[PDB]
C-alpha cells in the first residue's frame, strides 16, 4: 500500500490560538483509508521498469499528478520507517518517492 | 504507399499484443512499438506510453492508432471529437523507411494492392435473370405468335423453351446482353408433366435434343456454355415439349466477396456495433469515403482505398476492443448499463 | 482471461512446428516451448520434451497441448482414458505472465471476444420465408374472399401478389412479424403469363406500380426495404395482373458463420475424421459443450466459449496430425485396416 | 517432404516483404532470407541479393521463389522462356535442414496434409436434385397410375407429393441412390393451392401429417433426416392433398471449397490476370497439372498435391506483384498499352 498524490501542506487560519489546543494539527501522510479503487492507476515492476527504460516513466506519472489522480506501487514491499516531526522536514522525505 | 498502409497495420496489430497488466512482451513488438511510438510522440508531440495503464494513457495509445488508421488510408474525418484531434504529421511518422512492418503485413497489403488493381474470373453472387423485369409460370407452357420454339424467362436463374411437335431452333439470344460472363454453367431437364394454354397436363416425351455449338449434351448434367456458342433445342417428338434450363452458375470479371481472404468477417467487424462510441466512430470515419456508414454494402467494392480501408478499420475495432478507450465524440450520448441487441439495433438509424 | 487463451493457443500452433527431428527451430519458437515446457512439467509433474522423438514423449506432449485446450476452453471431459489424465493445475501454468503469446494469437482471441460480445449487420443464410407451412403454386391466381389485392407466398424467398383490374393495395405486413430483419432486399418483377382459377393462361398488361414508402420503384431493380416502409402496389391496368416480388437476401443482428474469419473451414477440421482415436476423442470432448459431438450444428454459435472451444480444438487437431499420437479411450476400437471414407462414414453413429 | 513446402513457402512470403529499397525488415526475415538465399546461391549459382534494386536483381529473386515453389509443387516445367530456366538443384536447397520454416508456414501445411489425407462431413453448394433428368412443374397434380400418393420432383431441391384424399406412403426412395448424403436438412409445406389434371384450382386441407421413423414432424419446421428413416406421409383429410418437401442443404463427406480457409480467394488470385507474362506464366505451370490452365474448377480439388500448388502459386502470385519481374517467356506478347477490363478478357482463350 504505496501511492504518490500531489498533495497540499496544510496551511491554516489562526483566529483562535488558543483553539490549537486541537489535535496540534499534525499532518501525516499515513492514509487514514486508502482512495477509491476506480481513481487509482496500478503499476507493477515491470510497467514502471519498461515506461522508465523508455524515459517516459516521469512524464506519465506527471500527468497521473496533474489529474489529481492516484498511483500505487504494486508487487515489492518496501521496509516502512515512521518519523515524527517539529516542523518543515527535509524535502527529501516530503517531495520523497518511492523509487531511484 | 503501401508499405506505409503495412506498417500502420503492423503497429496495430502491435497493439492488440498489450491485453492485460501482468504479461511479457514479444521480442518484435517492442522493436516495433519501440522505434515507432518514439517518431511518433516526436513528431506528435502526444504522450504515448510503451505499456499503457491508466486510460488516458490507453486512450493516447488508441488515438496513435486512429491516427495511422486514418493516415494510412488518407482519410481527414475532420472536428468529430472535443477529445481526439487527428495529427496531420502521422504521416510522415510513417513513411519513415525506420519502422519495421511484418511479413504478415506485406503479405496482406500485397494481396489487395495486387487484386485491386487488375481483374480475374469469379463465381457470381446470384442468379443470372435477376436483374428481369418480367417473368412467366414454371411449367406452364407459352408459344408466342410465329414461333414452333420459344424461349422464356421463368425465375432469377431458370427459363423454359416450348416446342411445337417436331420444332427445332437456337436459344442463346435469351442469355446475352445480360452482364458479361466468361463461362455460364446449365444444366437441362425435360418438363414431363406441364400445363398448356387450357390448363390441360401435358407429357414431354422422351428424346428431346439439346446440343451446344453441335456437340449434343445429355440432360441433368452440367454444361461448361461459353455463352457464344450455338444453343440448339430439337424436338424430334410428335407431341409438344417443354424443356428447363437452368443458370446453375456462371463466371465473371467482377469483384465478388471472395476477392480477398474472408474479406466478409472483416467487414462485419468493421460494420458490427460494440458501443455507441465505436459505432458513431466508424460510421463518422466511413462518411468520408464511398462506403456505407453503417450497412454492409450491397455490393462489393472493386477498388484498393475501399478494401484497405476496411482491413484498416476492421483491425482498428481490434485494438479499441483490447484498449477500451474512453472519450466523446460530437452527437454521441451513451447510455451505461447492459447491452442487449435491442439498444444496438436502434443504433442504426 | 483471454490472454490464458492467447497463450494456449501459441504454445499448440508452436508444437505444430515439430515436423521431422532434422529441422532447425525458429529461434522465437524454442524460447516459447522451453518456458511454458518448463513451467508445465514444474506444476505437472509431466516429462515433456522441447524435442520429443520416442512417441511416448510426443503422446506427453499432446497431453500437454490437450490439458492447456482444455484448461483455455473451461472443459473438464473427465475420466475418458486410461492413458491421459486431465491436470487440472494446467489452468495456472497458462495463467504464468512470464508465459509469452504471439500477435496473432492475441489479435485472434480479441476478434473472437471482439464480436462474440457484441452484434452486428449479417448476410442471413437462408430464405426469408423459409418456416412457413403454407405455399401456394407459383404464377396461379389467386385471390382471398373480399379481396381486392391478395398478397401469399410461393416459395422459401418468393411471394406473389393476384390484382384485380384497376385494384391496390399495401402489403407488407406478409413479411412482418417474421426474422427480425433491418433490411430485406427487394426485386419485384411482372408476371406475364399466369394461371387462372380455371386453367386458361392470362395475361399482366405493362403498367403496374410497385412503390416503396410513397416512391415508385422500377422491375428488376435491387430494392433496399427497411421492412417497415409502404409496399404498395398499383393495378391501373384493365385486366387482372399478378406479381412476383424477392426477397434476395435480408440483414439481421444474428450471428452467421461469417462471424469470424473461415470459422467454416475450422469446424470443418474440427468435424473431421482422421482416425477413431482423434473421432472418439473429439467427440468426448464435446459433449462436455453446447455442440454437436459429431455433426456441424445447423445454426451459427453465437456465444465466446463455443468459437473458441472450436477454434482450439481445430488447432489441437492439427497438433494431432504432426505428433501422430498413439493411446486409448473408453469405448473406443480401433481398425488398423488402412482407412477408407467407408470406415469413416461407419464412424459417425 | 512437408517442412520442404512450409520452407519454400516461408521464403517467398518473405521475399514479398521486399516492397521497397531502403526499408528496414523484421528480424527473423533477415536472418531467414541470408541462410535461404545463401544455400540457394549455393547450388543454384545465381547471383541473389538479400536487397535487390536493378531489375536483373529482382528477376533472379523471383526465379528462385518459382524454382522453389515448382520444387515444392514437384513440377517441372520444361523450356517455357530463354531467360528462365529451372535448377533441379532447387529441391536440395530445400531439404537442407538449416533453413527454417514460420509457425504460420508449419500450421499451414499441416492443415492441408491434415485434412487432405482424411475425410469429414461438409455442407454441399448445389440442390440435392440437381443431376436429374427429368422435372415435373410445381403445384401440378400428377399421380403415377396405380398409386395412391405419387412423389415427384419439381426443381433442384424441390419435390411434391401428390396425395389421393386418405391416401399414404412411404417416400424416402424418391431420394435414395444419389451422392452419399449423411444428413439430409428437410422442411415440407403444403400447396394450399395447386393446379388439377385438368387444370382447375384445388385446395390442400390442413390435417395431412408427414412423420420420420415413425415420429410426428410439423411443417415448415427444419428437419434432420439419415436417409435411412421412412419418410411417411399421410392424407387423414377426405380430398387430393398436395405437400412440398424441401431439401434446404445436406452433407456428404466430400470436399468443398470450404476445406482449408479461403481457399476461394486464394484460387482467384491464381486464376487472376495481372498481366500476360504472369497469366501465360500461371497457365504453363498449370499445364503440368490437374488443374484448368486458366479457369477456376467446377469442382474443388481433393489431393494434397492440388491445394499445395494452388496455395504456392497464389503466394508466388503476389511475390510476382512485388517485385515486378520484367522477362520473357515463349509465345507470350505482351501488349504494352495500359491494359484495360477488355484486354483482360481476350487473354482467357
Amino acid at each position: 500500500q504505496v501511492y504518490m498524490h500531489r498533495d497540499m501542506l496544510p496551511e491554516p487560519r489562526l483566529d483562535d490560538i488558543e483553539r490549537f489546543r486541537q489535535e496540534g494539527f499534525y499532518y501525516t501522510n499515513m492514509l487514514e483509508a486508502p482512495p477509491e479503487i476506480d481513481r487509482v492507476v496500478q503499476y507493477t515492476y515491470e510497467i514502471a521498469r519498461l515506461q522508465a527504460n523508455m524515459g517516459q516513466f516521469r512524464a506519465a506519472l506527471r500527468r497521473i499528478m496533474d489529474d489529481d489522480d492516484w498511483v500505487r506501487f504494486g508487487g515489492v514491499l518496501r521496509t516502512v520507517r515512521v518519523k515524527f516531526f517539529d516542523a518543515r522536514p527535509p524535502d527529501d522525505i516530503l517531495q520523497g518517492l518511492p523509487f531511484s | 504507399m503501401d508499405t506505409i498502409a503495412a506498417r500502420a497495420l503492423t503497429v496495430m496489430r502491435a497493439c492488440a499484443t498489450l491485453q492485460e497488466a501482468r504479461i511479457v512482451l514479444e521480442a518484435n513488438v517492442m522493436e516495433i512499438l519501440g522505434i515507432a511510438i518514439n517518431r511518433y510522440n516526436g513528431l506528435t508531440l502526444r504522450g504515448v506510453t510503451m505499456r499503457p495503464t491508466s486510460l488516458a494513457q490507453r486512450n493516447e495509445m488508441f488515438f496513435m492508432c486512429l491516427d495511422m488508421m486514418l493516415s494510412a488510408a488518407g482519410i481527414n474525418v475532420g472536428p468529430i471529437s472535443p477529445d481526439y484531434t487527428q495529427h496531420m504529421a502521422t504521416i510522415g511518422v510513417l513513411a519513415t523507411p525506420e519502422i519495421p512492418f511484418t511479413t504478415e503485413a506485406a503479405n496482406e497489403i500485397a494481396r489487395v494492392t495486387g487484386e485491386t488493381s487488375t481483374w480475374g474470373p469469379a463465381r457470381q453472387p446470384y442468379g443470372f435473370f435477376l436483374e428481369t423485369e418480367e417473368t412467366f409460370q414454371p411449367g406452364r407452357w407459352f408459344m408466342r405468335a410465329a414461333q414452333a420454339a420459344t424461349a422464356v424467362v421463368c425465375g432469377p436463374d431458370m427459363i423454359q423453351v416450348s416446342l411445337n411437335a417436331g420444332a427445332r431452333g437456337d436459344v442463346q439470344q435469351i442469355f446475352q446482353g445480360r452482364n458479361d460472363p466468361m463461362m455460364i454453367y446449365l444444366v437441362w431437364r425435360r418438363i414431363e408433366n406441364f400445363a398448356m394454354a387450357q390448363g390441360n397436363s401435358q407429357q414431354t416425351q422422351a428424346g428431346v435434343t439439346v446440343s451446344v455449338g453441335g456437340v449434343d449434351m445429355r440432360a441433368g448434367r452440367i454444361i461448361a456454355w461459353d455463352g457464344q456458342a450455338a444453343l440448339h433445342v430439337r424436338n424430334p417428338t410428335q407431341q409438344n415439349a417443354m424443356v428447363q434450363i437452368q443458370v446453375v452458375f456462371y463466371i465473371s470479371m467482377d469483384k465478388t466477396l471472395n476477392q480477398y481472404p474472408a474479406l466478409t468477417a472483416e467487414i462485419f467487424n468493421v460494420y458490427s456495433f460494440r458501443d455507441h462510441t465505436w459505432h458513431g466512430l466508424r460510421t463518422a470515419i466511413r462518411n468520408r469515403t464511398t462506403l456505407p456508414n453503417m450497412l454492409p454494402p450491397i455490393f462489393p467494392p472493386n477498388d484498393r482505398d475501399s478494401i484497405l480501408t476496411l482491413l484498416l478499420l476492421s483491425t482498428l475495432a481490434d485494438v479499441y476492443t483490447v484498449l477500451r478507450p474512453e472519450f466523446a465524440m460530437h452527437g454521441v450520448n451513451p447510455m451505461p448499463g447492459p447491452l442487449t441487441a435491442a439498444i444496438a439495433r436502434a443504433a442504426y438509424v
